[PDB]
């Protein structure tokens, strides 16, 4: 009944996460889990509207986006660096709480989970 | 897209606030000049006055917002922005309404200030009743408990002082009121145009076709149930449009403190201008409502 995920192939990819079931989130972020390693935060998208927060390193790099008629969600990746090889982690906020965006405890729904890796 | 301008800036964000107070200073302590203390009592001592009104909007406004939100199928931010904004106490902007309604101006403060004080005690503990399932933590802490208390208080003040100026000589209330009229309208030309200098102009976001039908029909059902149940209740028919105009408009200026601290604002937006929009049609509303209850006369 989680999310759904697609993409993540040997190595610029796009990768989709559609919502498995019709719910209604205010929020939808990316998050990335490196290798034997916590989950660092990636990308962030409000639902909505267009608010959009990346992390550090892929400031200019990455590329979140919604579409109005489906539900589903696209991370376009560009520039890809040989250290980006992990497994990432699709995110959804149902309900509304005080929690940090990076901090994974803000989102009530995950993702079935996809592994990007690149050479 | 987003909402670029950063908030709390000195430059315009405060002027919309340490103008806002010097506006409604003077404002209320000119309608202050048309309430008579001697029968304030016979209100209060008497509760048939605000029971239906304050009852209006702590025990029917909520369940207005709330149905909206299961109804909609708003998500969990927007169906707690407008449950907020129902729970909210009697404006005090609604104050300026009973006068151009010919309505019972002295049973306004008694549902104004009344019903304000009671926005510490119930607020708090009407929020467990309504977001069980719309927010994870608690919303103790949320509420500003000292902005509420700095602006009851900025209001009474000219609920009293408004009247005591009858007291010692209220021949100067000539030399006050004659300039009252010609300066306020300076500040409210300042009041109008920073507003639209800072978050006007990202305005055209925020508008969405399930927000602007929250926010139109909010105030209309709270004016237009205020009313029955106050004239039909038995109470007077003139004095119903005191109430009906009490029930509908409420203050959202307290709405915006609590999303400011409830939770993080990449999550809201632009969402910041629901209560600046909320007013703008709670406004709209009731200069619609002057006119028609200004037919009857004519």
């Amino acid at each position: 009944v989680q999310l759904v995920e697609s993409g993540g192939g040997l190595v610029s990819l796009r990768l989709s996460c559609a919502a498995s079931t019709n719910l209604r989130s205010y929020a939808m972020a990316w998050f990335r889990q490196a290798p034997g390693k916590e989950r660092e935060f990636v990308s962030f998208i409000n639902w909505n509207y267009g608010n959009t927060r990346y992390a550090d390193s892929v400031k200019g790099r990455f590329t979140i986006s919604r579409d109005n008629a489906k539900i589903t969600v696209y991370l376009q990746m560009n520039s890809l660096k040989p250290e980006d090889t992990a497994v990432y982690y699709c995110a959804a906020a149902t309900i509304g709480r005080l929690a940090g965006i990076d901090s994974t405890t803000l989102y009530d729904y995950w993702g079935q989970g996809t592994q990007v890796t690149v050479s | 897209f987003t909402l670029p301008p950063n908030f709390g800036k000195r430059p315009t964000d405060l002027a919309l606030s340490v103008i806002l107070v010097v506006m409604l200073f003077i404002i209320m302590l000119s309608l202050g000049c048309t309430m008579e203390f001697s029968k304030i009592k016979a209100h209060l001592w008497k509760p048939k006055g605000l029971a239906i009104a304050l009852v209006a909007q702590y025990g029917i406004m909520p369940l207005t917002a709330f149905v909206l939100g299961k109804v909609f199928r708003l998500n969990n931010i927007e169906a707690l922005a407008i449950l907020i904004c129902g729970c909210s106490p009697g404006g005090n902007l609604s104050n300026i309404f009973s006068l151009a309604m010919k309505g019972d101006m002295n049973l306004s403060i008694v549902m104004t200030t009344c019903s304000t004080f009671l926005a510490l005690g119930m607020m708090p503990l009407l929020l467990y009743i309504y977001s069980r399932g719309i927010y994870d933590g608690d919303l103790k802490d949320k509420v500003p408990y000292k902005g509420i208390v700095i602006s009851l208080v900025l209001v009474l003040i000219p609920c009293t002082i408004g009247i005591v100026l009858k007291s010692k000589r209220p021949q100067y209330m000539r030399y006050v009121i004659k300039g009252g009229m010609i300066i306020i309208l300076l500040c409210s030309v300042a009041v109008t145009v920073l507003s639209a200098i800072n978050v006007g102009k990202s305005i055209m976001f925020a508008m969405t076709p399930h927000l602007i039908a929250t926010s139109s029909l909010m105030p209309f059902i709270g004016f237009l149930l205020g009313y029955v149940l106050s004239a039909l209740f038995c109470l007077n028919g003139r004095c119903r449009r005191t109430v009906s105009m009490e029930t509908g408009c409420q203050n959202v200026q307290l709405c915006s403190t609590i999303l400011n601290v409830a939770f993080p604002p990449e999550v809201i937006g632009p969402l910041f201008f629901f209560p600046l929009l909320y007013m703008i049609f709670q406004l709209g509303e009731g200069l619609l409502l002057i006119a028609i209850f200004w037919c009857y006369e004519k």
